[PDB]
């Protein structure tokens, strides 16, 4: 019935009181190395509240304390992505259950303190703010927040309900629930998410308990009440019918499709929902209402794609799943970057951010110099903004070194060259520095197009040559597409896969190939968007349909930043990849618009013009001269086939690179196209897309080739998909 | 089966947002006010044989709660027996309210209706009453709300009315908006609000600023509003942002009212019949541009009785919006000299639940001064509605 | 007044109770796309585009229930743009009234498709809710000589002789009508249960229902300046015996109603069967300070109207806002106890104001079909002494 259980699992909580009275609840699952909301702890939380309620004569206050590392964090994902529709109705019980558990801890007549010793993470914030005080110890790595939304969720433990009783309806959905921030014990003590600090673990409890002790002395009548159970209780920033919010309310909805640019992604869309409709009831209904939310996203696709995305296949590449077995590590001790571009400045600084010591070499001294300016000017914003102390921000820019000498790569074991996309100059650039370098230093390249074996042959150490891909802003993008040429050992991979999860980036580990996987991946997107002007498209409506697809910059857009040099070589280069076969090449639409872009000189952001126009280096608004070349109008498709169109084409060459054996697994498929290219989250990654295509067709991989047949017979057979989609 | 007849058709002056003078007054006094003057125009008027009295309302709360057309009905001291309604559909509430009065007397189960609208929106601002579209996010996010501004931008920016445009209609409404104070047009019709002693509060429309020059009107300043709109309209790169105070609707206050009955009706109570309602249409459009709503109106009212734009005299469009009025006429291709003749919203003030039926008699009037056969009124609405109406001079 | 309209569907939610309410937790629009969403499960293949307008009866129209709420349910439910959406208010009968307006819109031949009926989630929006221009105005109230309805309920029990017992006797008739009624499955297809965004139910039956009530537990209820100003008008009365409890007045409940109006070739053409014929409807009203006296000049309005005596009137349906009011109209038209609210009213299942008046009448819809009778009644006593009737007539 009306139950703390749900309905032979293991118990995960310890039960202790002392002679005060006070229960301590100490959560061990001995499943696992965290404390996770699975059907052990139901069942275990689920007795110990039962016997608070049958223990009250003899209970004063309860502590809620962790034995892991971390405090508790996130629930049942693997079960929570199986729920199909037809089980809404137990997701729904699920978190009604795991509520009223909470509920009764939060109405139990006495103080309950949490003792957070370290991550409190989703669920695991959602027990501590069922609690009436919270205690956080004050350690390295221990975050706070509520990061359902990031999975395709929302906090449907009472995070949304209690985040809006704690601090209104505006404050808790833009700074924890919208975007499922994570703050250090610090920043949580200071919004209001944590009540007070300690400096060591072991100071929890005692702190707890004597919180306890003062709390039944000093405030006894409201000992163990939350604020909303108070009476004259005034929710923060007033409720939706009063007037001051009810004036700016209307205006949230569409800021909120303002930021997310019209992408379908629901999660943030019932969040809002949620914490509105709740705050208009009393605090039980106000659970209930997120608890019919929180079903509606689990049972839904979106989460499925993005608990697929951001779980399961983002756990399985930090397990090393792409890293060879059987190697170990090796350290890195002196970073050697050939090249001070923007990509190179960026290599060099997400390095010495890290703690590795650079040198960052180029053709002059002049020029090695303006490359650590970039590392000086962005440790300027993080001083601007209190991000970093000067103490730090002066060891990071220490570091590094610019240099012109090729005798200065002397001790480096880990070279990463980011000189002009050529292929003699760059045997030329690793020629002179091989010799000076350690006998086992990393040769990298961080080519985009040139396959990494026709690169390898310019030294001879073949074996520790790899491509190591990188993707500018390097400081804000998170991916390396680790490329493994035919010489590459087993060895040089698991090296520079250490390398990437060092300086906080993730990894894919992708086979030599033209154009790799990031590269050419997304020439497919752009060349969607090219082919769509020269077919008459607007092109307001094709950067409006990059947009609405979730993608976090429009095509043409990027297509000023690619520079269309680049984007041309790319079509003679594959071209001829393929010509020397009997293969016949047939030439993309999107060629005809480069080069007449190119004939106008108009050919990006570093020209100073493209498709848009650039004003002492800032975009302003698109060319007007656009529509007249290409007498943009005569075409107008629906805007969800040329959404449709560009995210089709970009998950069919996915599909195309898992068949060539490109890549290797799903994961690096998904994580891949989202951190590498920006494929939108809400898909899951290029490859979940598949399985995860909802439209009038219908759900699934059958939906998706139907509708992939269906753009094939309007826009081209380049939409016919690949024999392994089929039955 | 049975036609209805206009009788009478008065109105409130329009008193303005800022000190205004009828801000002292609720809103219910301005009806009684209304129906006092009728009273004084046929002081024989059998009132038991009114049976309804239908007012529009958008923001009924507060002064405007608590069906506010049967306060009237007990406050004048009227037969309990004449009803009272209150109806909300937006900005075509005071029209509503008339072509409901119409379609009722039409139906045989009303004789004598008194219809008409109030709007005190200095006491009751809009958006005082709530409402799902707006505060409901679920439903909020799916029908893609933005404010009638933008939509009004929206639409000088694809027929490409620009700043100069815009403005030169909103001169030419104050214009014709003096021109016909001046001529005595509104001395029968405009109904004097006074206090319980007799003292004039207001005689006349206080928005109205008749020393408008075109050099005024460029002096003046036009959420993720606006990326919501270019969302669906996504062939549009940028909004021109052209309307301003100066060339949209004045918020204002004021009440009318139109007595409605059939022919049957009228002559059992003395009364003259001026104008016979001929036919009556609503229809919509997209509710994201929130104002095109009118153009497939007059077209059906229009198809509806048989008549061609050639066929209608005079054509009385709300001026919410220049760009608005401007769209309206290049669609229809209205003449210059038939549309909104004694200047509109922007000059004398467009009180919400009221301005159907004051426009509604600006054209009964105007109708018989010029000595004209028939007139077309419709309004734009909130939400992408429409209504249209067509009246014949009797 | 040409065109015949004619009733093809009328639907209606359960009651949910106002303390510990089932439909607390839903907002008012929902009620109505939930039962717009059962009339296109219903009828796949109508072209919505042929409905004219959405025409909902709402008493208290501020928060969930402000701006426009017809129109927030036509663009909520994904209809077509061009079927308007209308709030109108005449308090308790705002339900039938816009029925009322409905068929007199087709009979003017202006419009083809309506969609009519009330919403009022009264534990969400409270009564009075919307303030009131009689409420914020001494000067008006002070004229005018506002009373409750409660006290003008006791005041007609006073006058007509109604006991305390004589009221708690009918408030017991009705919770048997209304256990019978869906003990017996009537309410099977008309009573549309509310559902969440996850199909997962919510309310499936009318919860205000007390079906073991007993003639002693009615009597152990308790009674509900205004006493004073009620006997200053009617000076002949000397006391007023309050009669009127919790147990034998209208319940305070959450629920919406949904009815489709339309010609005969609108039906034919959307291949609609006609269920019933809007025989005629009529407005009157009573003295403003016993406000509840309304309805008896409506109903034989609309009897002389439709040319009908009490005698063809086969089934008389009168909203049970106070158990008085239907003993005094039973009283004054002589009608036979056994048709009078055949299936319970208000005092057993609710009455959530604006939606009431089109939830009586799809009631009468499904019994006239039901005992295969010919002509029913429905009225409703309103506030501020108004009243509303209409006939209509089994097709
Ligand atoms: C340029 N353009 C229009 O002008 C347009 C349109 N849909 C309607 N209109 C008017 N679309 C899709 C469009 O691209």
């Amino acid at each position: 019935g009306s139950s703390h259980h749900h309905h032979m699992p293991d118990n995960t909580i310890q039960w202790d009181k002392d002679a005060d009275g006070i229960v301590t609840l100490t959560m061990d699952d001995p499943s696992g190395s965290t404390n996770v909301m699975n059907e052990a702890y139901i069942e275990s939380m689920g007795k110990a509240v039962d016997r608070l309620v049958a223990e009250k004569d003899s209970i004063t206050g309860v502590v809620v304390a962790s034995a892991k590392k971390t405090f508790f964090a996130g629930g049942d994902v693997k079960t929570m992505i199986q729920a199909r529709p037809e089980d809404a109705g137990d997701v729904f019980n699920t978190v009604e259950t795991i509520k009223r558990q909470l509920r009764t801890l939060e109405t139990l007549g006495k103080p309950v303190v949490a003792a957070i010793n370290g991550a409190a993470l989703g669920g695991g914030l959602e027990i501590a703010l069922a609690c009436h005080h919270r205690i956080a110890a004050d350690v390295k790595g221990s975050q706070l927040g509520l990061p359902e939304v990031t999975l395709g969720l929302l906090p449907g433990g009472g995070g949304v309900t209690r985040t809006v009783r704690m601090f209104g309806i505006q404050n808790a959905f833009v700074s924890v629930l919208a975007q499922g921030t994570r703050f250090k014990p610090a920043k949580a003590k200071e919004i209001g998410l944590v009540d007070e600090l300690v400096a060591t673990v072991e100071e929890l409890v005692p702190a707890a308990k004597a919180w306890i002790k003062e709390e039944l002395k000093a405030n006894p009548d409201g000992a163990g009440v939350q604020p909303w159970d108070k009476k004259g209780y005034k929710m923060p920033g007033g409720t939706p019918s009063s007037p001051g919010l009810a004036a700016i309310l209307p205006s949230f909805p569409s800021n909120l499709r303002k930021q997310l640019k019209g992408a379908p992604m629901p999660a943030p869309r019932a969040i809002l929902a949620a914490a509105v409709e709740g705050a208009q009831v009393d605090f039980d209904t106000a659970s209930r209402i997120e608890s019919r939310y929180f079903a509606s996203l689990v049972t839904g696709q979106v989460a499925k794609n993005m608990m697929q995305a951001f779980f399961f296949d983002l756990q399985a590449i930090n397990a090393g799943g792409s890293r060879p077995e059987g190697i170990g590590k090796t350290p890195i001790k002196r970073i050697g970057v050939l090249g001070a571009g923007m990509m190179g400045a960026g290599i060099a600084y997400v390095s010495a951010k890290a703690g590795y010591e650079v040198v960052l070499k180029d053709v002059s001294l002049e020029a090695a110099a303006k490359g650590k300016g970039y590392s000086e000017k962005l440790e300027a914003k993080a001083l601007e903004r209190g991000r970093t102390t000067q103490e730090r921000s002066d060891a990071l820019l220490a570091r590094i070194t610019p240099t012109a000498d090729a005798a200065d790569f002397k001790g480096v074991d880990f070279v990463i060259e980011a000189v002009f996309e050529n292929q003699e100059l760059k045997h030329k650039v690793f020629g002179e520095i091989e010799d000076i370098v350690e006998p086992n230093a990393i040769l990298g390249s961080n080519t985009s197009t040139l396959p990494i074996t026709g690169l390898a042959t310019g030294v001879k150490r073949q074996e520790d040559f790899i491509g190591i891909h990188f993707f500018s802003p390097v400081d804000k993008m998170p991916l390396v597409e680790i490329i493994k040429g035919e010489k590459t050992s087993d060895e040089a991979l698991a090296r520079v896969f250490d390398y990437t999860l060092a300086i906080g980036k993730t990894p894919i580990v992708v086979n030599d190939s033209r154009g790799f996987f990031t590269s050419r991946v997304i020439g497919t997107f752009v060349n969607e968007a090219l082919a769509m002007l020269g077919e008459g498209v607007e092109p307001a409506s094709i950067e409006q349909a990059g947009s609405q697809a979730g993608y976090p910059a429009p095509p043409l857009q990027l297509s000023d930043e690619l520079n269309l040099e680049l984007m041309h070589k790319i079509a003679v280069a594959t071209r001829k990849g393929v010509e020397d076969a009997g293969g016949t090449y047939q030439p993309h639409p999107a060629e005809a618009v480069v080069e007449k872009m190119i004939e106008l000189g108009r050919s990006g952001r570093l020209k100073g013009a493209g498709f848009y126009e650039y004003a002492d280096g800032k975009r302003s608004g698109l060319w007007p001269g656009l529509r007249e070349t290409f007498k943009s109008g005569s075409s107008q498709p629906p805007l969800q086939d040329m959404i449709d169109r560009m995210l089709f084409a970009e998950a069919l060459e996915t599909q195309k690179c898992l068949d060539e054996g490109v890549l290797t697994s799903t994961a690096d498929a998904n994580i891949g196209s989202i951190m590498g290219i920006g494929f939108p989250p809400w898909t899951g990654g290029s490859a979940q897309f598949i399985v995860g295509y909802s439209g009038p067709a219908g759900t699934g991989k059958a939906a998706f080739v139907a509708r992939a047949r269906e753009l094939a017979a309007a826009y081209g057979d380049r939409f016919l998909p690949p024999e392994s989609l089929l039955s | 089966s049975e036609e209805a007849f206009i009788y009478e058709a008065i109105r409130t002056p329009r008193g303005k947002q800022k000190n205004g003078s009828l801000h002292e007054v609720k809103p219910l006094s301005l009806v009684v006010g209304l129906i006092d003057e009728l009273r004084k125009r046929h002081p024989d008027l059998d009132e038991n044989l009114i049976s309804d009295v239908i007012l529009g309302c958008v923001s009924p709360v507060g002064d405007q709660g608590g069906d506010i057309a049967r306060a009237a009905v007990l406050a004048s001291g009227m037969p309990v027996t004449s009803g009272g309604v209150q109806l909300n559909r937006f900005c075509a509430s005071g029209l509503e309210a008339v072509n409901t009065a119409a379609q009722k007397v039409r139906s045989g189960w009303d004789d004598l209706v008194l219809a008409g609208g109030v709007e005190s929106m200095s006491r009751v601002p809009m958006g005082s009453d709530g409402g799902a579209m707006g505060l409901d996010p679920a439903t909020n996010y799916d029908v893609m709300f933005v404010p009638q501004s933008i939509g009004a931008d929206l639409i000088a920016t694809i027929e490409g009315f620009s700043r100069e445009d815009v403005d030169a209609y909103a001169l030419r409404s104050q214009q014709k908006a003096a021109e016909a104070w001046s001529g005595g047009y509104f001395a029968k019709s405009v109904v004097p609000v006074r206090d319980q002693n007799g003292l004039l509060i207001l005689d006349h429309d206080e928005h109205m600023r008749p020393d408008t020059t075109k050099e005024g009107l460029a002096k003046l300043k036009p959420g993720g509003f606006d990326d919501v709109a270019l969302q669906k309209y996504h062939w549009v790169e940028k909004i021109n942002h052209v309307h301003t105070g100066g060339n949209s609707s004045g918020i204002v206050d004021g009440a009318a009212l139109v007595m409605i009955g059939s022919a049957a009706a009228g002559k059992l109570q003395g009364l003259t019949p001026r104008a016979r309602i001929v036919a009556t249409a609503t229809s919509g459009a997209d509710p994201v541009i929130m104002l095109t709503g009118p153009t497939p109106a007059t077209r059906k009212v229009l198809d509806r009785a048989g008549l061609t734009v050639d066929d209608i005299d005079l054509f009385e469009l709300n001026e919410a919006f220049a760009s608005v009025v401007l769209k309206f006429q290049k669609d229809l291709n209205i003449p210059d000299e038939k549309l909104n003749v004694n200047g509109g919203a922007i000059a004398m003030g467009h009180p919400l639940g009221a301005t159907g039926a004051m426009i509604l008699g600006t054209m009964v009037d105007e109708l018989e001064r010029r000595n004209a056969r028939r007139a077309l009124i419709t309004l734009c609405i909130g939400g992408g509605m429409g209504v249209a109406t067509i009246i014949e001079r009797v």
